[PDB]
């Protein structure tokens, strides 16, 4: 059983230099991404090695799809978990108004014109962690049949809740490959800062980074 | 792996 | 509208010829030369997806540009499922796991084979929906630049109310399946941008020959 | 730029 009752309680039980203030908001969500995991149904009943795959697997993509949905009300803006607001501007001159465009136009703005609720959204993110391509699960069908339930369930909710929008599940489901590419490209950006050294990441944000 | 093993068990 | 039968239609009539294999040396090369002759019958399959030849010029360079890469992994990957092992090239010839990681692709064949083939031999995906995926992937209304985004995004929407129509008529007892061939497309995205990387490389190099119309689609 | 593709799509 797979109740998008308790997939929106796992939300709400855990809504609260730019570049700096965005990592150290990273590392603030790490923390809480975590508790999320645990309140999604049966995913605390895999095995501690499988939890731990799927969360290095999904963090990124899983805290960028939160930022995005959190930033609906913000206009070219993205509102942080600190309660930080970074402008399209401070981006831009930050160097990373490419990603942050992307970000803006393919899932904030995405998200508003189709007005995705936080049981979608909490859905979503349950797909997403329950990635079964995740290498080096121990039971990958134990995964598969997990996000079979999630999205079977969130397709019930979405005739239920919006009766009117037949295309409105595969319209959500259809943001997760553009969420995909974001997370690499942020991904492809949080490396290049470690590099560089000049961006401090805290200690959580640097234990994902790692091997 | 530190940090995440701690936080997940409990 | 968006028929499915005229979204299948446009695979079969780009689909290889086994003539072909019938017929069939370094590697890489091998693969790009295969790539290239592709996108040619990329351009004719894409004029076969209903409502896609009235979009703008631009916008049918800009959909191009932008999901050859996936529409091609997308067609060898399902392609290859008529095999126990490996891709088989449009070319003919038949790569095995042994070339690919000796070659230096590896990891990335690896993932097209667990992540795609063996997904679409499991679920039994047929072309129908091969193609409709394939269209999706083609109508991206988050390409940039298009002029004209909400009517490729109004056709992306008519070709997946009609992959789900098919889907539920014709496999009835397996509710999920429409859901499971949309969340292929992730991991579609993501071996798409993985491949693209390694074509850079070689690219790079300079010691792997690059014919004219690759060359021009890895040039911006 | 995009001499091919234009090419094959205009006819
Ligand atoms: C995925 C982890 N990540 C996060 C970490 C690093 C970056 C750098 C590329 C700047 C990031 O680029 C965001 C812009 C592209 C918009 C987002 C964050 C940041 C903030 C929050 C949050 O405030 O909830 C959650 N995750
Ligand atoms: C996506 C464009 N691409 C293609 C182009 C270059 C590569 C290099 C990384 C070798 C490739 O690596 C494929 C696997 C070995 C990972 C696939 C091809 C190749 C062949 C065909 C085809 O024969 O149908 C279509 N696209």
């Amino acid at each position: 059983d797979m109740p998008v009752e308790r997939i929106l309680e796992a939300e709400l039980a855990v809504e609260p230099d730019p570049v700096t203030n965005i990592c150290q908001a990273a590392d603030k969500q790490l923390f809480t991404l975590v508790e999320w995991a645990k309140r999604i149904p049966h995913f605390s009943e895999l095995p501690l090695d499988d939890q731990v795959i799927l969360l290095r697997a999904g963090w990124n993509e899983l805290l960028i799809a939160s930022f995005s949905h959190r930033s609906i009300a913000v206009k070219d803006g993205i509102l942080l978990a600190t309660g930080l607001h970074v402008h399209r501007n401070s981006a831009h001159s930050a160097g990373v108004g490419a990603i942050f465009d992307r970000v803006l136009t393919e899932l904030v703005s995405k998200m508003r014109d189709m007005q995705m609720d936080k049981t979608e959204l909490g859905c979503l993110r349950a797909i997403v962690l329950f990635n079964p391509d995740s290498k080096g699960l121990s039971n990958p069908a134990e995964v598969e049949a997990l996000r079979e339930k999630v999205y079977a369930s969130l397709e019930a909710y979405c005739k239920h809740k919006y009766p009117e929008q037949p295309g409105r599940f595969a319209k959500l489901l259809l943001r997760l490959p553009a969420l995909r590419s974001i997370g690499l490209k942020c991904l492809e950006h949080l490396f290049f800062f470690k590099l560089i050294g000049d961006t401090p990441i805290d200690t959580f944000l640097m234990e994902m980074l790692e091997a | 792996h530190k940090i995440l093993h701690r936080l997940l068990q409990d």
